[PDB]
């Protein structure tokens, strides 16, 4: 409760706080965040991801411990924080979840599937099973892509 | 449902190219703007009383260093010292409600101001512990100067 | 290869990877089904959004003020209505043989579908009266959320 | 004030005579703050600059012993508190566990305030935890620094 995403915020971290509201300010928001290598931006509980076309170091297993079991509000925007909500709504509440990826090809949909399922492969407790189903899923992906 | 929209920043798959006109079409196709318009609807920011009081206890002389209990009353005397208009906020049952981020960035400005005063207080009492300690060691070596 | 061994009680987290919205210069029936599915997804998204928000403002006992948003339900209703939708007219023209063509189908859409505000055509009048440039013949406009 | 009973006059006089190296009868003006901080009053640097520019009209800061006593009876009522600085440390806790990062303590305490040097903040963390490294406590550290 002592930390917030408002501290050390590049641009405006959440677009509900963006003022004034048009597309012109929002393009500048994603511009000034993408320049400072901040590619995640929320709308409410919505993750906006921007493809950087390189491997960013924000996916370390060290940062998995940082992103785990903090609140949605308490930390800088990242995609794992969505999966860290969804999984706990599956775990502590026993309610079925679904994670929807919307966009066009070449914007990072398959990467977002890989990173969501990678976080779930990290924190589930039996990681080799999720890696075993995962490896045949990502293996079966170019088959369907044909 | 939990939700992700993906945006390409260019049509050329590069790391440092940002085409504003194409990203504008990416916002239009996904419709992020009406998403913001419906998430904002009445009050554009909100949080519980406890992280609000723990975040902004240093702006009120009745909450610094304590407390002021209960948390709704401490946020209230915080607003009454900081002279916030009544139409800027609303008291929920377990959350404080904020209408426009004008008040929010105002409070972030004031908290950003008092943060340097807190670090200045820490460095003052610490360096005073060092100079007082060196003075006590200097007395401990030479009784008269 | 990836399924469970037996049939037991379970709880599931799914991932729905769906494509995005389309605009070409020429948008055929494929892009029509595409953009219709994204109308449905946008509709359930805004509906669950408003129910979630109004749920919260009823929780914290705060008087709701009204917000203006784009109605997706009359675009969906403009397409899917079993008597007045677009797909009902298309299933009609496919069903009955009458030596049917594209311009006769546009004539039917001008007859029964142009009574709605957000449908837009050239030969009808109504919706819209105006002779708008970059609106050819043998085509129609739909005012989508995009 | 009135001012200043004798048991503080003797300490102000021995600390006043300690940092006199030219044989003048007054301290040097670069060391003006460490005179006040060696005795434990601890004014800030900018308020020291205003207080020394109040009595100086030459731009040097040269004072004598009764002017220094005047400055001590001004600041004598400004003795700080324990819970105030401790809650100021609790502002910098972001995790709510009582633990505090040493490297972020270096970033704050070398980028904010009077900007402690490398040996002072490195010595600060080495006095905070002798075992190390990179993550320290504060709740007994505040008891160590706030003794006169």
């Amino acid at each position: 409760v002592k930390s917030s995403l408002l501290d050390n915020m590049i641009g405006v971290g959440d677009t509900v706080l963006l003022e004034p509201l048009n597309e012109e300010t929002f393009i500048d928001n994603l511009k000034k965040r993408f320049d400072h290598n901040e590619i995640y931006t929320y709308i409410g509980s919505v993750v906006i991801s921007v493809n950087p076309y390189r491997s960013l170091p924000i996916y370390s297993p060290e940062k998995v411990e940082d992103y785990r079991n903090r609140n949605f509000y308490e930390l800088s925007p990242h995609i794992f924080a969505l999966s860290d909500e969804a999984y706990r709504s599956l775990r502590d509440q026993d309610k079925d979840q679904c994670i929807l990826i919307t966009g066009e090809s070449g914007a990072g949909k398959t990467e977002a599937s890989k990173l969501v399922m990678s976080y779930v492969a990290a924190v589930c407790g039996k990681g080799a099973e999720v890696n075993q189903v995962k490896e045949q899923l990502l293996q079966s992906t170019p088959v369907l892509e044909a | 449902p939990n939700y992700i929209r993906c945006i390409k920043p260019n049509d050329k798959k590069a790391a440092h190219i940002f085409s504003e006109s194409l990203v504008c079409h990416q916002i239009r196709y996904l419709g992020l703007l009406e998403n913001v318009r419906v998430r904002r609807a009445g009050y554009a920011f909100r949080q519980a009383y406890e992280p609000c009081l723990e975040r902004y206890k240093m702006l009120c002389k009745q909450t610094w260093p304590h407390w002021k209990g209960p948390a709704r009353s401490g946020v209230e005397v915080l607003f009454n010292e900081l002279e916030i208009p009544v139409e800027e906020y609303s008291f929920g049952r377990s959350k404080i409600f904020i209408r426009n981020p004008r008040t929010l960035f105002q409070l972030e400005d004031l908290r950003k101001q008092r943060l340097e005063d807190l670090a200045t207080l820490i460095q003052k009492i610490y360096r005073g512990w060092k100079c007082r300690t060196h003075f006590l060691l200097m007395k401990g070596l030479n009784d008269i100067f | 290869s990836i399924k469970a061994q037996t049939k037991v009680r379970k709880k599931v987290m799914g991932v729905l990877d769906i494509y995005g919205f389309e605009i070409f210069e020429d948008n055929s029936f494929e892009q029509f089904i595409i953009n219709y599915c994204n109308e449905k997804l946008q509709q359930i998204f805004i509906e669950l959004t408003l129910k979630e928000e109004q749920e919260e403002y009823i929780r914290e006992d705060i008087e709701w003020t009204h917000i203006d948003y784009f109605n997706n339900a009359i675009i969906c209703d403009l397409i899917e209505n079993n008597t007045n939708g677009i797909l009902a007219m298309l299933d009609e023209e496919c069903l009955r043989p009458g030596t049917v063509t594209d311009e006769t189908f546009l004539e039917k859409l001008n007859q029964v579908c142009a009574t709605h505000q957000h449908f837009e055509s050239r030969m009808s009048k109504c919706s819209r009266f105006l002779n708008d440039t970059t609106l050819p013949h043998s085509c129609f406009r739909i005012q989508h959320y995009a | 004030a009135d001012q200043l009973t004798e048991e503080q006059i003797a300490e102000f006089k021995e600390a006043f005579s300690l940092f006199d190296k030219d044989g003048d009868g007054t301290i040097t003006t670069k060391e003006l703050g460490t005179v006040m901080r060696s005795l434990g009053q601890n004014p800030t640097e900018a308020e020291l600059q205003d207080m020394i520019n109040e009595v100086d009209a030459d731009g040097n800061g040269t004072i004598d012993f009764p002017e220094f006593l005047t400055m001590m009876a001004r600041k004598m009522k400004d003795t700080d508190s324990e819970e105030e600085i401790r809650e100021a440390f609790r502002v910098f806790d972001k995790d709510g566990n009582g633990y505090i990062s040493a490297a972020e303590l270096r970033h704050v305490m070398t980028n904010l305030g009077e900007k402690l040097t490398d040996e002072e903040v490195d010595e600060m963390i080495r006095e905070a935890d002798i075992d190390g490294d990179g993550q320290v406590n504060y709740e007994e550290f505040v008891q160590m620094m706030t003794a006169k």
